[PDB]
């Protein structure tokens, strides 16, 4: 008979009216507990930054791109054996005038 | 002769000015405001423009809008209307350039490879979400769900491809089904299904 | 007009530049990969670029005899 | 006798799941805040401190050698692109002039 | 003829309004027409060349204007970009994807989008070296690609953040703003958190908390 066909919806809704009264207030019960201690710490580097242009925020998909740090080192192999031989590119006197100059010309032509 | 004269420029700037439509949103200034028609197109093949008419006062009222109410036309309104009304009519773009990228998807779906498909595909008066089976014809049925849920882009989000009667010794199920998501995720609905009917 | 006399320079640096990051093996293997290019955003070739160097002395030369500002 | 588990069950978890949803993702919204407010306290407590040590031995020899770790190579690799790419500056400079060219 | 002259001040206070609201100027747009005989399909060719802000350009392309009472649709069949080299190569994809989905109103979608972002790189290093410029030194002036943080007293240490707009696959615009450091191994010796690696992975979640402009003005501050 029909019991058979209403016997699996009268657990169905108990699995989920016993799962809102846990589920649903607890967890909004802990949301103006957790927002109470996440203002607190920023107040905490609000002490060691200031507070506050309009700069935009940043997607969550900008911050999961790889960090571009680590993409560099990946990117080139046997990265130990450059490292050595590129102090001595930095530290001759020739490269030493070349930075200067693209810098000391490009800082006049952005005010004229 | 003063007129031989003023002939030069306006056969060009009148046409130049035509040319701000092909290029996105155009504008023909009026006596309450201006006219701006955000034209839409999804690779080459342009589909339906829209006209926002405003007032240019302060607050600005938007006059009339030919743009869906079934886009949220009013919750970037008040984001971006008052503050970068150039910006207002950008966000705009992104979210109509994004319909009728979807729209120009789903009904050439329908008006070329509806043999493939058994029961029809399922729409939302936004193309927010597609649902739809369809059999690789031996009989190889397929059941999918194209969930699109950024409001910005023309491809979806999320992707499943559940096929009512896949059989475990059968791993072309699994290895169609993995290609069946995949190419869902990257490439455009009418891309693909005549990459795999070739 | 500090310049005139660190272009004229730069062509005994030109070769003094090229030598040295020609003579650093590891220099001319990482052009022609130009994946590692574009990261940077810049170019990093250098054996074409000993004309380049005279493109510049070229139009250094034409900077300070205007000095339009 | 079909009727009210239907409306009354079905529109039950349709009120209540999505309600959950908001639940679910806020208070991981701040708990993903607070883990990461303890991790920028921490780099800022470090580097503030990293840096002023550095000061206090810079000060021990005024020219030095200095090696580097396989850390610093990428910066390197970014501060001298003015001399690996002078190409393109130096192009980009003689266009430069050319938006004088017209003077 | 006395409106004659007033038609040219009315529709030019509609082209700078134009110019100002899209950002898009327009200056020289030649047409052209042909026609095919052979339910009629008709073909235009015609070039053009604008600029926004900074970046100037020409855009040549075709379309295919298919004419019918029953089907008045629409097409292009073939555009070429040609711009000026810059040192981003994201403007030699901007060509180079731009050919194969050839539709031109993504193409001043992002552009929109990119010299406004490319403005906020300006607007930034030049409110930074106002601010502190005893500290931040442009690389390659207020566009430059990113930004040391060092003095003339600590040369062998610096650190310079990257700022790195794009634009992504599917044609919209995707920055990314990470970490660089450089250090001498003499100042590992003695850094006992080690924080100084785990640094780009900590700089892509201390624009989270902060901000750009809350969270660099932090670690200029945490260096000097």
């Amino acid at each position: 008979e029909g019991l058979a066909l209403l016997q699996e919806e009268i657990d169905k809704m108990v699995e989920t009216t016993e799962l809102m009264t846990g589920n649903i207030q607890s967890l909004k019960n802990k949301i103006q507990i957790l927002a109470s201690e996440v203002e607190e710490e920023e107040e905490r580097v609000k002490q060691m930054h200031q507070i506050n242009l309009s700069l935009p925020e940043l997607s969550q998909k900008t911050l999961k791109a790889p960090t571009l740090q680590k993409e560099i080192l990946a990117l080139i192999p046997n990265q130990n054996a450059l490292l050595k031989d590129l102090d001595i590119l930095h530290n001759s006197s020739q490269m030493k005038s070349m930075s200067t100059f693209i810098e000391e010309a490009y800082k006049k032509l952005d005010a004229s | 002769n003063e007129q031989e004269a003023l002939e030069e420029k306006l056969e060009n700037v009148k046409a130049i000015l035509q040319a701000y439509h092909f290029t996105g949103l155009s504008g023909k200034l009026t006596s309450r405001g201006v006219c701006v028609c955000i034209s839409t197109a999804f690779e080459g093949n342009l589909l339906d423009s829209y006209f926002v008419d405003l007032v240019i006062q302060k607050p600005l009222r938007i006059h009339h809008h030919s743009v869906p109410v079934f886009i949220p036309l009013e919750e970037i309104a008040a984001k971006y209307l008052q503050t970068n009304i150039q910006h207002f009519l950008f966000s705009l773009c992104e979210y109509l350039n994004a319909y009728s990228g979807r729209k120009y998807q789903a009904d050439r779906l329908q008006s070329d490879f509806a043999a493939l498909l058994t029961g029809p595909l399922q729409r939302n008066p936004l193309c927010n979400l597609l649902s739809f089976t369809y059999k690789l014809d031996q009989s190889f049925p397929f059941c999918a769900r194209l969930l699109y849920k950024d409001l910005t882009a023309t491809l979806p989000t999320d992707v499943t491809v559940t096929c009512q009667g896949v059989e475990v010794l059968s791993t072309s199920w699994e290895e169609q089904r993995a290609s069946h998501e995949t190419l869902f995720c990257t490439k455009p609905l009418h891309q693909v299904f005549a990459s795999f009917t070739r | 007009d500090e310049f005139m006399m660190l272009l004229s320079k730069v062509e005994k640096l030109s070769e003094e530049i090229m030598e040295i990051m020609q003579n650093l093996s590891s220099i001319q293997a990482l052009e022609g990969s130009r994946e590692l290019e574009n990261l940077i955003g810049i170019s990093c070739a250098s054996h074409f670029l000993k004309r380049e160097m005279q493109k510049t002395k070229e139009l250094m030369t034409k900077v300070n005899k205007q000095k339009l500002f | 006798k079909k009727r009210q588990r239907m409306i009354e069950v079905q529109d039950e978890l349709l009120r209540l799941e999505p309600q959950l949803k908001q639940l679910q993702t806020k208070y991981d919204e701040l708990k993903e805040r607070k883990s990461s407010l303890r991790n920028a306290a921490y780099f800022l407590s470090n580097l503030k401190q990293l840096y002023q040590d550095y000061s206090d031995v810079q000060a021990q020899e005024p020219n030095v050698k200095e090696t580097y770790d396989s850390s610093s190579l990428p910066a390197l690799l970014f501060k001298a692109r003015t001399l690996l790419g002078a190409e393109s500056h130096l192009r980009n400079i003689n266009h430069q002039l050319e938006k004088l060219l017209d003077q | 003829s006395k409106d004659l002259k007033n038609q040219l001040g009315h529709l030019e206070s509609e082209l700078s309004f134009l110019s100002t609201l899209t950002g898009i100027n327009i200056r020289n747009h030649s047409k052209q027409t042909e026609d095919l005989t052979s339910i009629r399909k008709v073909l235009q060719r015609h070039r053009l060349s604008g600029n926004c802000h900074m970046v100037t350009f020409q855009l040549e392309f075709q379309i295919l204007e298919i004419q019918n009472k029953e089907r008045l649709s629409s097409a292009v069949t073939d555009l070429n970009i040609i711009m000026e080299p810059t040192e981003c190569s994201e403007l030699s994809e901007f060509v180079s994807r731009a050919e194969e989905r050839k539709d031109l109103f993504m193409f001043f979608r992002s552009l929109h989008f990119f010299v406004e972002w490319f403005e906020y790189r300006k607007r930034t290093f030049k409110h930074l070296k106002e601010k502190y410029p005893d500290a931040v030194y442009l690389s390659e002036g207020p566009s430059s690609c990113s930004m040391g943080i060092r003095s003339a007293s600590r040369p062998g240490f610096e650190l310079v953040i990257v700022w790195r707009i794009q634009i992504d696959e599917d044609g919209k615009v995707f920055p990314k703003l990470d970490l660089l450091t450089k250090v001498p191994q003499r100042a590992l010796e003695l850094d006992k958190n080690r924080a100084i690696e785990t640094a780009p992975l900590s700089f892509r979640t201390l624009v989270g908390l902060l901000g750009i402009e809350a969270a660099l003005e932090s670690l200029i501050k945490s260096l000097c």
